[PDB]
């Protein structure tokens, strides 16, 4: 269920054929002071995050590839600026190309955002059907809590790139990633105190 | 245990960009009891994950396990190692089989079309011979053809290493003595790195 | 075993009966008249009635009551034919594959008076039970509404009932619900107002096993419904269970220029249309088209079926560049190459789409092998009778009249309504020393 | 622990009435610790102790290799006997138990062709002579080749390859100086299979 690795200094290679099954599955893994480390290959893992390796202590690195995982590497999150440590640690030995920094084909998973911002809707008498899931309670999270409201979101999300290499799975669909919003039910209590389950306001 | 065989790609499929060229990895005696057969490849020691494992073959209760990688033409004919490593659990260890291309100074093949010997001419069928000689390295494709037609009656030896470090061999259609006879123009192609497209032709008729 | 007896049925096996024991008794089934239709259609042991998973068709005036009927756990059909002396089909006398929508046939059952089939999931359901004095159909998932066959085979059973006494239990459905089968809209239609969403609009609802179509709203109305002021749904069944969740489906939106997309979103900006294909996940379930507006006229590839007329490369790989596929790719042995096509006629082009190295769907191709830097050029002599590979290899012939200068998975950009018969496609270098392929060339305008 | 390997006698040694045809049986990874190695052979599961064991030799540090070569009679080849070589050692559980003979099949006579060079290579210093040898069964075959009466040695012979029919064939290729070849000099190719009269047959090949 964890493996820490801490101060394995002749620890020279990791290969996803040497770490457990259970890693594919969120296992933790955490690794600190992995100076002799020259090879980091965590790819096809799942994994979602980098938390629990210590890339700051990776100095001896000369290869990684934490491509198909479940990572997600756009500019405001943590694992982006873990995975630029990891590629500054490679560079300081030999030129950074594809061969050497593979971060590509993440399928990032995605979860229900934590806080939904409006706090107060308002609609016209338009005498219309609106409905409230659609226009206030909606949008997906990765596991870095970057937001992605709708499948334009997505496109944008999948046309990032580090140096110029798009990091996102191009095989990976919206349908997939988005949150279904399943079982979700709307209690509307009107002025009269009187009582509704439905997502639907006819403003009439 | 599993033994493991890895094979080079047919040389006509590194020569010509009509073709995609494999090189196929195969597990033999896999026990009923273990039957788990893990595949990982690599191209100069980098790992690569676009391969295609065929499922499981009963060749009793022994089955067999297939790894098809395609590659890419120019990273073969740059002398790329391709490593292909097999994992069981009736393994003490895994089992890491590595192929490439020949590494060595490309020499160009010379090809020489022979037409039948007289004493030949007697029987119903005669030999037409191709001899392609001093190519390295020893990747080369030989075919037959007539009227823009394929010949297909036809055998070629295995290369041979010659004296002088090169290699040569022969390449033999058997065509009935009528079709010699009657002045049809016959093609020995021969596919080799060597070559100006990879490609030459030489032709063979009566004479 | 297991899995060879599953396909062989067409260890003690599963399913249809035991292994080629003890013989079936009164203890099972007391009438002796349904006990030997039974033994001659499931097998005379005891460990046959658990297993036999297929058809019995009881037949006759012989037989006077169904008890044993039950330990056909697995049978799949039932059908009572001419039972006239049977009196009583209770849910305790019927297998538990009833509960679970094995098939329940039955005519000219003219001695049944009393037919309770509550608690049994029935999705659907009389004329011949003439002698029904009590039913009880409740605790079912029937559809009970105005314009379904259910409510006219349960007027029939009331009527039945009707002639004896004043025993109609048919209240507390839990209906199933459905995809629609087809939807209404083939033509859809927007105003430019600068979103829409095409399967809220146009590709929605649920329906009964009966096809009645239901919103929330709708659904409403539809647990309000009643049987002589009797509301026959189950007042606890929520919408969320019975609609169709649309979960998986995709919306593939071809425009007039010929590009896909797949999104259900539309921003109405421009006059455009689009023609819409609908896919649950395994099949397309709609077709229709969706005009932006004024429209757009759709255009067609006049490149498709080209004739090569020249190439630096090889002739035969050069004519994959005019098939109506991705799966095969023109390469050379190097960073440029050409190839000259014939479309046959003159025509209007006014876009152009190159489909790069990594669109091939034979072989995953990485983008490393995409072409990085092309033009598409037509010959200059506008009306040349051409009698070729010396002119057509030389850069003074050709015109350029589009540029790409990215190595796009798929390239599309406009031309300035270029009439051409002859046109030239070359490719200027790749994205890195792997040599540059490309799967497909379209020249897209009005014939 | 120790393996034994049987190897065949020369092919031209059985067919040629100066030869001396040889089984030869080697046993390899002997130790230091326990060296003796006996062995017995066997023609038909008849004993026979004309064998001739050479000594051991050091292969790699205290690991050995033991040789026994056992003369054969043309006829016992030929006619298709069976060889059994059996090793005996300390560090062997039972004795190691390795046979051969002749490949069966009915003999076909092989048909022996030389082909001049091609009118192309005569622009090079050095061409190519070629000798044909097709349908024959079995495989074991032995080329030659001579000019003037003494061996030409700069040839070399392609591996039997199986044909269509069933039957063998292969390509002999001597390179010689275009200086010799277009002066008009005769050259020979010998064939030696067990199919021929006499277990042989020669073509010769000179300038038209
Ligand atoms: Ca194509």
């Amino acid at each position: 269920q964890k493996l820490e690795l801490r101060q394995l200094s002749n620890v020279k290679e990791i290969t996803p054929e040497l770490l457990p099954e259970s890693m594919k599955k969120d296992a933790e893994l955490v690794m600190v002071g992995m100076t002799g480390l020259e090879k980091l290959n965590l790819s096809g893992l799942n994994r979602q995050t980098l938390d629990g390796i210590d890339v700051n202590s990776i100095t001896h690195l000369t290869s990684f590839d934490i491509s198909h995982n479940s990572l997600d590497l756009s500019e405001k999150s943590e694992d982006r600026k873990l995975l630029m440590t990891l590629m500054e640690q490679v560079s300081n030995h030999q030129k950074i190309t594809v061969k050497n920094t593979a971060f590509e084909n993440q399928k990032p998973k995605g979860y229900y955002p934590q806080t939904y911002d409006t706090k107060e809707g308002h609609y016209d008498v338009d005498n219309a059907e609106h409905d409230i899931l659609t226009d206030f309670v909606f949008g997906t999270v990765t596991k870095r809590n970057t937001f992605i409201g709708d499948e334009e979101a997505f496109a944008i999300y999948k046309e990032g790139a580090v140096d110029g290499r798009q990091y996102v799975s191009k095989d990976y669909t919206y349908e997939a990633f988005r949150k279904d919003y399943k079982g979700y039910k709307v209690h509307l209590t009107a002025s009269n105190l009187g009582e509704t389950v439905t997502s639907k306001v006819t403003a009439t | 245990g599993p033994s493991v065989f890895l094979f080079p790609p047919k040389p006509k499929d590194t020569l010509m960009i009509s073709r995609t060229p494999e090189v196929t990895c195969v597990v033999v005696d896999v026990s009923h009891e273990d039957p788990e057969v893990k595949f990982n490849w690599y191209v100069d020691g980098v790992e690569v994950h676009n391969a295609k494992t065929k499922p499981r073959e009963e060749q009793n209760s022994t089955y067999r396990v297939v790894s098809v990688l395609t590659v890419l033409h120019q990273d073969w004919l740059n002398g790329k190692e391709y490593k292909c490593k097999v994992s069981n659990k009736a393994l003490p260890a895994p089992i890491e089989k590595t192929i490439s291309k020949a590494k060595g100074q490309p020499r160009e093949p010379q090809v020489y079309t022979l037409p039948p010997s007289r004493e030949e001419m007697t029987k119903n069928q005669v030999s037409l011979t191709c001899l392609v000689k001093g190519f390295y390295p020893s990747d080369i494709a030989v075919e037959w053809a007539s009227n823009g037609q394929p010949e297909n009656n036809y055998k070629t030896t295995p290369p041979v290493l010659d004296s002088d470090g090169s290699f040569f061999l022969y390449s033999k259609l058997t065509v009935d003595k009528s079709r010699w006879q009657q002045g049809n123009v016959f093609s020995c192609s021969v596919m080799h790195e060597a070559l100006h497209n990879h490609y030459t032709q030489k032709s063979l008729s009566l004479s | 075993i297991n899995s060879d007896w599953n396909q062989y049925q067409n260890w003690q096996p599963s399913t249809g009966g035991l292994k080629a024991y003890d013989v079936i008794d009164q203890k099972d089934i007391p009438d002796p008249a349904l006990r030997e239709q039974i033994i001659q259609q499931v097998g005379q042991y005891k460990g046959d009635l658990e297993r036999y998973n297929k058809t019995l068709v009881l037949t006759g005036d012989k037989i006077q009551n169904l008890k044993g009927l039950e330990k056909l756990s697995k049978l799949q059909k039932l059908e009572l034919r001419q039972l006239s002396n049977v009196k009583e089909i209770t849910p305790e006398l019927l297998p538990e594959s009833m509960k679970k929508d094995a098939e329940l046939v039955m005519v000219g059952m003219t001695g049944l008076e009393k037919l309770n089939l509550s608690g049994l999931n029935r999705q659907t359901l009389v004329n011949s039970i003439t002698h029904l004095t009590s039913f009880d159909i409740s605790h079912n998932s029937l559809d009970l509404s105005e314009k379904s066959e259910d409510r006219k085979l349960l007027m029939t059973l009331m009527e039945q009932v009707s002639n004896h006494q004043k025993n109609t239990a048919f209240e507390n459905q839990k209906p199933k619900g459905y995809y629609p089968q087809t939807y209404d809209t083939k033509e859809g239609h927007y105003d430019v107002d600068n979103e829409h969403d095409i399967l809220t609009d146009f590709v929605f609802g649920t329906v009964t096993k009966r096809n009645t179509f239901i919103d929330e709203e709708a659904f409403a109305i539809y647990k309000e419904g009643a049987v002589d002021g009797r509301q026959y749904v189950s007042k606890d069944y929520t919408y969320e269970a019975f609609r169709k969740d649309y979960k998986g489906y995709k919306v593939h939106l071809t425009a007039s220029n010929l590009g896909e997309t797949v999104t259900s979103k539309v921003t109405a900006t421009t006059d455009e249309t689009y023609l819409v294909d609908v896919s649950d996940g395994e099949k397309v379930v709609h077709h229709m088209k969706l005009n932006i507006g004024s429209g757009a006229i759709m255009m067609e590839n006049l490149a498709k079926g080209a004739k090569v007329i020249g190439t630096s490369g090889d002739f035969e790989q050069a004519k994959k560049i005019f098939d109506g596929e991705k799966s095969d790719r023109f390469f050379t042995w190097g960073q440029t190459n050409w190839i000259a096509f014939d479309l046959g006629e003159i025509n209007l082009a006014k876009e152009w789409r190159l489909f790069n190295a990594e669109t091939n769907t034979e072989i995953k191709t990485d983008s490393s092998l995409n072409v990085a830097k092309g033009r598409l050029q037509i010959l200059k002599d506008t009306t040349i009778d051409l009698e070729r590979k010396e002119y057509l290899s030389n850069d003074e012939n050709w015109t350029d009249v589009a540029q790409m200068d990215d190595a796009k998975a798929i390239f599309n950009s406009k031309l300035s309504n270029v009439l051409s018969r002859y046109w030239r496609f070359c490719v200027d270098g790749g994205a890195s020393s792997y040599y540059p392929q490309y799967t497909e060339l379209q020249i897209l305008g009005q014939r």
